[PDB]
């Protein structure tokens, strides 16, 4: 109810500025629903899927690689996203191999910085292969 | 002597209905936090409350219901 | 807090990361999109 | 006696308030009285 | 009806032999050099003041800092007179309650009559929590009142009720291993039992910050 | 018998770990106090086991014979 | 005899209430965090607070007419 | 006397409801403040707060199934 | 016998204050938990505490005069 | 008098499983709010309510074993 | 029969501080997590905890004055 | 008699080994809230649920030789 | 006849302690939800685990200490 939906991203703009239900939210601490006076909340976004709901039949399906919300005072949410990418040009066979190519490369970080990375690219990859 | 044994079954029985109305704190207390999330209240957010009010007393009254019967 | 944290890294670490690791597990008839992006455009030269 | 003038300076600036023993003195004097009271009534 | 627990009858005997003696022993564990470089065991009990002296300096940093110079001295006495009792047949002074009523009120005591000698009004004008409201004064001013002459049986109970609590746990669980001449398995995890328990009577340690601290924030209040 | 209490513990100490005198605690008597226990107490560099570990050896031997009078158990015979 | 189990009972069942006491804690606890993110008070977050109140008592209550049905 | 300790000792059995009376109440004081973050909801964030309550009644249950051969 | 029915009446009748101690160890606590995520105290937050411990502490002092006036 | 002990004894061994399901209802209460924040289900987070209902049951079930021996 | 009643008198009151026994857990387990999410304990934070103790010790050791005035 | 008195005193003491029940649904329970935000697993986490569980369990072997101090 | 009111009055004694075998499950719990969001457990955070244990194991074993008075 009375919610501006902005969705976009650099390349080209998505769902923007139009009254839609409900948003879904992928964000380390979990996901959320928006129900229209939910609280006001300026958290960044984690790798995963965006299921945005209207009355128009069905819903959607995208992806956000990295996304911040802030909704405001009033009903005015505002998401944005670096690749709002839409699933059904990815490819499975390429992207299975690379989950088991950053674990067998875990040992051998000599350092405790890309140590944490390498946990970051299994953790990006885990979120496409539940998602596909 | 026949009649001490009806009053520890009456006081005694009587003290379990405590619980549930301990119960029914917590799901009213849990609708106000959750309402504060996102104002789809009237919707199955409160319908969820009236659910579980209904059925923590009813346990606390089935509590309460051998207090009628071991007195009698 | 989570594990990027008391490591060094940060959010902008992050986000450059889970963006290819998205953008390279594209099929190859949208690679160009991949190259849409391109950040290895701008150079930096130091004072020192 | 040499356990006081290292300990001197300290005694009268804190002793105007910490030492009152007598309430414990007191507390001490009664307590010992109702022992033997209830011992006398064995 | 495999194993059969036993258990003995014995009286459990807090006794009271010559305790002048005893009190004046854990003051002779600690040493004190005259010397700028010191010798690897005083060395290491000279750092563990140096730490929980900057943790009952922190919160007061008024001019009632004079005051806890001494409540360091409090820590060690009964940290020490609750840490030797675990040896096999050593004897605790603050096991008997007499003590502990003359540790309580003569320090409590000296609480309430430090801001009595200065600030003479505000000190139990602390009874006004705030901006009063009608309904409620008599049911307030009963309450934080008798709360407050809690506090010195509430200081010293605190200490004797569970340190000898401590106690009857190391006899009961150990005498019962000397009684089971019944099934010989059962011997070792009683056994277990009570090296894992005397583990947790290194709390004797733990409830002396429960006791500094506790006097601090009924130092800190008043004052 | 003042001056014979008070040079028991003046000597004693010095001796058993730590005091041209305050490095010869330094490398401390605690390798002469070590051979007791097998070896295990192996860590009384600076902090010192066998410096402490003898009064509070000697202050359980000492209550054990108050206790004496009171658990006597003893039969007409000795023990296994 | 008959006084016997009668002035048990009594106290018997006033125990009861402890567990009203409990249940009464969390309504005004929770109101608290629920409040704290969301200052909309004087809309349902009160008036959810006054029936959560008035609930838990019932339980309470209810059984304290029970306790003065023992003595008559 | 010998009827008399059929009545003492199941009135003392019946409050070993009023625990699990109240360990029911916080199963649903969850899914209140669990639905109202994600929308997911006849899917099994519902169908595991069923099996929650029909687990805890159960051993609430079984404690008034001892009350009963203690009266019989 | 009148007076040691009494006596054991008001042993479990000021059991009733333990329910105020338990359910009043949560509303000093939810003012912890709900004060840092939200400096306004000095308005209604501190004002929704007092008014939950004293309607919590009506419950504790009236288990407490159940206790003498059975006695006397 | 033998009679007049050992069922009052059984009934009062009964009493403590009411801490166990006021304590099991938060470990699925728990879950409930696990789930809803991070779908991480078919992993360890369900088996550790499987370990926790497991777990705190058997601190309750021992003790309707001590019923049983007075009982018996 | 006197001496005898009072006996059990003061052993049913002994567990008025069972409220405060575990009353004391919350809100020292509340602080533990409103220092956590905001380090500024130094404040209201920890002063909020020991007049939490303050107004919830008064009730423990509130009722065992009871049981010692029924005892003697 | 002897009999009568040793067997009521050691069921009304097994009644508090389960009121340690109740905080291992906390203490295994709350488990569940931590690890899903952060998965730090093999890390104090679940070694700080060991120190909760089986120093909560030490009160509840605690009573439990208390119980057989008194039966014999 | 007062050997056995040795006995309950001590029996019942131990169920005070009850409280305390779950309030130091609250604090261990609570602990590791104030650890999993903020990883410095060498701060102050673990130093209000104890203090909290010390300071509810000080309401914990006073219960047992009323217990032996009774018997001895």
């Amino acid at each position: 109810g009375q919610m501006s939906f902005t969705f976009a991203s650099p390349t080209q703009v998505f769902f923007n500025g139009a009254n839609v239900r409900q948003v879904d939210v992928p964000t380390q601490t979990g996901a959320f629903g928006i129900l229209a006076s939910h609280v006001p909340t300026l958290q960044v976004l984690r790798p995963g899927l965006v299921v945005v709901h209207a009355e128009d039949g069905t819903t959607s399906k995208y992806f956000v690689s990295s996304g911040s919300v802030t909704v405001n005072a009033d009903s005015s949410v505002q998401l944005l996203a670096e690749e709002a990418v839409t699933l059904d040009m990815l490819d499975p066979g390429v992207a299975k191999a690379n989950l088991e190519k950053a674990q067998s490369e875990l040992l051998g970080a000599a350092d405790e910085a890309s140590r944490a990375e390498i946990q970051i690219r299994i953790e990006a990859n885990e979120a496409l292969v539940k998602a596909l | 002597i026949d009649t001490a044994a009806k009053f520890i079954g009456a006081g005694a029985a009587t003290v379990g209905v405590a619980g549930s109305g301990a119960g029914i704190g917590t799901v009213f207390g849990s609708m106000i936090i959750g309402y504060a999330r996102n104002p789809s209240l009237k919707q199955q957010l409160f319908s969820y409350a009236i659910l579980g009010f209904a059925l923590s007393e009813a346990m606390g009254l089935f509590c309460l219901m051998v207090a009628f019967l071991i007195l009698f | 807090v989570a594990y990027w944290r008391q490591a060094g890294l940060s959010y902008i670490r992050y986000s450059q990361i889970c963006a290819k690791a998205v953008r390279d597990a594209l099929k190859a008839e949208f690679k160009a999109n991949a190259e849409k992006t391109s950040g290895s455009n701008v150079k930096i030269v130091k004072v020192k | 006696q040499f356990q006081f003038t290292g300990i001197k300076k300290y005694f009268n600036s804190y002793t105007l308030t910490g030492r009152m023993n007598c309430v414990l003195a007191t507390y001490g004097g009664i307590a010992l009285l109702v022992l033997y009271f209830k011992l006398r009534s064995k | 009806n495999e194993n059969l627990f036993a258990s003995f009858i014995a009286p459990t005997m807090m006794g009271l032999p010559i305790v002048t003696l005893i009190i004046m022993f854990p003051s002779l564990l600690f040493p004190t050099p005259k010397r700028l470089i010191n010798n690897r065991t005083i060395s290491i009990q000279q750092w563990l003041i140096q730490l929980t002296s900057k943790q009952m300096m922190a919160i007061h940093n008024q001019k009632g800092q004079t005051w806890s110079l001494m409540l360091m001295s409090l820590i060690m006495f009964i940290g020490s007179t609750n840490i030797l009792g675990l040896l096999p047949h050593s004897f605790t002074p603050t096991t008997q309650l007499s003590m502990n009523l003359g540790m309580a009120i003569p320090l409590w005591s000296a609480t309430v009559f430090t801001g009595f000698r200065y600030k003479t009004k505000t000190s139990l004008a602390h009874f006004l929590p705030q901006g009063t409201p009608a309904l409620l004064i008599p049911m307030l001013v009963i309450i934080e009142t008798i709360s407050l002459f809690i506090q010195p049986v509430a200081l010293a109970v605190r200490l004797t009720a569970n340190i000898t609590a401590g106690h009857l746990l190391i006899h009961l669980i150990g005498g019962a291993t000397l009684a089971l001449l019944n099934i010989n398995t059962m011997t070792a995890f009683i056994t277990f039992t009570i090296l894992i328990l005397l583990t947790i009577l290194e709390f004797a340690v733990a409830l002396i910050q429960a006791y500094v601290f506790t006097l601090l924030v009924s130092l800190y209040l008043h004052d | 018998a003042s001056v014979v209490p008070l040079k028991d513990r003046r000597l004693l100490e010095v001796k058993l770990g730590e005091l041209d005198f305050t490095p010869s605690g330094i490398a401390g008597a605690f390798q002469r106090g070590y051979y007791r226990y097998y070896n295990k107490y192996v860590n009384v560099k600076k902090g010192s086991v066998a410096g402490l570990s003898m009064v509070l050896a000697a202050y359980v031997v000492f209550n054990y014979c108050r206790s004496y009078k009171e658990l006597k158990h003893e039969r007409l015979r000795k023990y296994h």
